[PDB]
């Protein structure tokens, strides 16, 4: 009874499949992919960040020349001027005119918003999806588990074990390469670490905010202060992170496919609508009844009385139930053409129960499987005139 | 620079409004606002439009479904199958 | 002079090119590619190790049954047992002789081996490989600098940037799938977390080491103490991780193709000697010399004395040198068919100066470029007699 079933992938919408023991009782499934949530494998390449120019104070030798020295600061810019006359607080200072000698030197540093906000790379590879599935199976009527997709995972949890996927739309809508900031995801071919043209995005490359190297391709260039003043022109693009906040490009939970959310959580591009899953199930089989209890319910009579031709479940039927027992009776239209709202109808001795469904097609011809009774529901079906609201349960469509 | 939550914006509801398979939408913001949507199709076929100016808009909705983003406010979804009939 | 140069991925030898940069006095390479190590994307899937059947002790109560629960335990197994007379330093002591129950419970627990003696398995992506790149290059004569070959990193450490790659060969010898324990590293198709046949590899299945959770499929099947005495049969697979230390496979630092190494360090695959490199250099033109400084050497004459048809840089060759100035010059093969030891050669005004070098083809006809002067070093070589020792220099190998 180990019940496979291709699925599809389609996050909030339970997927009320039947269970066909032979022997004892059929149950019905309800199998709701609450989340679509990814994680794909992924690499920190680097974070970049807007620069600080945390200028060091400028040397003054008064006459005569200092040399300087290229430090290993990140992006080390320093440079030598002479010929100033520098105006501190009481004129001048240094006594000479032209051997007044002023040493300007600036490296690139994180700023502090660096380690908070700042855009973050990846190498981004294809990993692992997952999921909350909830079943509120049977009679079990409960569980709702954390689960994968590579198909010979189970979870026990609950008492059900079950296998899922994988999955056959294995569209990552994560490229290679992305961007990430906060919450916006960017799937954004960054150059690299170690070569960030000037004002171009990454334009600071730092591995991680910890990480004191860095690559600073920021175009520093420092320029000789002005008219015998102590100050200290540093020329240089503001960031590539600057830019990429206010000339950027969209979010990819906003410009993705086939429906994906996102978060700066674990990565995960959640709830992706796209192909579909083969899954199966290994059922307690003390969860089943077996048949010689369940009431036998044919010689019965199905009909629509006001089918809607429509997502939500308008659909609807009487069924001229006669049963033998009296009690529950699991139901299910084996046929993807009808998607019904009830899992189980209760039953007297033979009455009728209406039910609720959802079709696509104007005539609907579709099997119902009242409990090992099959039935042909057929009819005709209205339009409707109200669709400006979420998404559908009927997800059926097909030649009509 | 810490994460506070700031206090923050949003921008005045809109005016859902249908059609066959195309949401019009009569807008009227507060702010320039960034509207975009996400046609869940595997075409993607995005939009993206900051409004400061009301305006009535439109988007071609499709039979699985769009999504919709008016500012900062939460992110709607839509499912427009048929309206023809 | 942006020396653009396809370049052999081989780890241990250098690669003397030679910067004609029209204008100044050309200037060698030495690039010698010391390591080829490649830390490719991975994920942690689960460490595996040996279990312990860690028993609690189980409850004996002496009249009347003790129904057990399906406690959270990893692979809890717990089975009621009625039908002891447990002799338990005074002979038995439960006074009933059918009505003494015995609940036997057992959970499997991952080793304190498993800390530190633990198979690893990975999802193995493609990642980004590296190089601790020596250049003793021109008269600099020395950077030996960490280097990425995605093909827009520059490093400048040294004077010198680089542009490395990317390489063509992109044979990760990792495969998809790669299970890793201490220093062996096995490219095997470990079967799952959460799956793995007991016996088999990965009976026990935890995240990390940290992990509580886990999975242990060990077919741990506890059996009923015997003859009334307090024990606890556990019958039980020795672990998978017990086998796959000794029916195991070789390591891919003994099977691999193409040449590679491997660490349990960032899980590089050392000095894959593979394909070709499409390198890049952007000399600093202070380390030029400019070309009416170094001597004119032209109408000279070259020959081989004893050309060793060899690795080894067996092959010589006298030249007439005739110079214009006194001074180093230096040289290069610009065919690939001779390798010389020697990258720059002195003279005196007009003199002779034998370098070594090594080729592949009976009659070298290798152009020799003397600091802006071409020669054919035509001639005939000779076999050796002593081939077995490390790798060679000659690297040519072509249609003889």
């Amino acid at each position: 009874y180990e019940h496979t079933a291709v699925m599809p992938n389609k996050v909030g919408i339970p997927y009320k499949a039947l269970v066909e023991r032979p022997g004892y009782a059929p149950v019905h499934l309800q199998i709701q992919l609450v989340n679509t949530r990814i994680i794909p494998s992924t690499n920190l390449e680097y974070i970049t960040c807007k620069y600080k120019t945390k200028v060091p104070s400028p040397v003054v030798k008064c006459c005569g020349a200092t040399q300087c020295t290229s430090k290993p600061h990140p992006d080390y810019q320093c440079q030598v001027f002479t010929g100033v006359y520098p105006f501190m607080w009481g004129g001048a200072y240094c006594f000479c005119d032209t051997e007044n000698t002023q040493m300007s030197e600036a490296y690139v540093e994180r700023s502090e918003e660096c380690s908070i906000d700042h855009a973050k790379a990846y190498k981004v590879h294809t990993g692992t999806v997952q999921a909350m599935v909830n079943i509120t199976y049977g009679s079990v009527s409960w569980r709702s588990a954390d689960v994968y997709v590579n198909g010979e995972t189970p979870a026990k949890i609950g008492d059900a074990k079950l296998i899922i996927g994988p999955l056959s739309s294995a569209w990552s809508p994560f490229d290679n390469k992305v961007v990430v900031y906060g919450h916006e995801v960017y799937n954004y071919d960054f150059p690299e670490y170690g070569t960030g043209k000037a004002g171009s995005f990454g334009d600071l490359q730092s591995r991680t905010s910890t990480s004191n190297d860095l690559y600073a391709n920021t175009n520093l260039k420092l320029q000789r202060p002005q008219a015998g003043i102590v100050h200290t022109p540093f020329t240089q693009a503001p960031s590539g992170f600057e830019r990429w906040k206010r000339d950027k490009g969209a979010p990819l939970n906003d410009v993705a496919p086939f429906g994906c959310s996102i978060a700066l959580e674990p990565l995960r591009a959640e709830n992706c609508a796209v192909g579909s899953i083969p899954i199966s199930i290994d059922i307690p089989d003390a969860a089943f009844t077996r048949i010689s209890e369940t009431p036998t319910v044919s010689d019965l009579e199905c009909k629509i009385t006001e089918c809607t031709y429509a997502s939500d479940f308008g659909g609807i039927a009487t069924v001229a139930y006669k049963s033998s027992k009296a009690g529950n009776c699991p139901i299910h239209s084996p046929s993807g053409v009808a998607v019904i709202k009830e899992n189980d109808v209760t039953l007297a001795e033979s009455g009728s129960f209406t039910f609720h469904f959802s079709t696509a097609n104007i005539h609907p011809a579709f099997k119902l499987q009242v409990c090992t009774s099959a039935v042909t529901c057929k009819g005709d079906c209205k339009p409707p005139k109200d669709h400006i609201v979420d998404y559908p349960a009927q997800h059926t469509e097909s030649f009509t | 620079p810490v994460k506070a939550k700031c206090i923050a914006t949003l921008a005045p509801e809109p005016l859902v409004e249908h059609k066959h398979r195309t949401l019009i939408l009569h807008l009227h913001p507060d702010h320039p606002t960034l509207l975009t949507t996400r046609s869940l199709g595997s075409d993607a076929n995005p939009t993206r439009q900051w409004i400061e100016r009301p305006t009535t808009v439109n988007f071609t909705v499709t039979g699985e479904g769009l999504e919709y983003t008016w500012g900062n406010h939460p992110p709607k979804r839509v499912w427009a199958q048929e309206s023809g009939e």
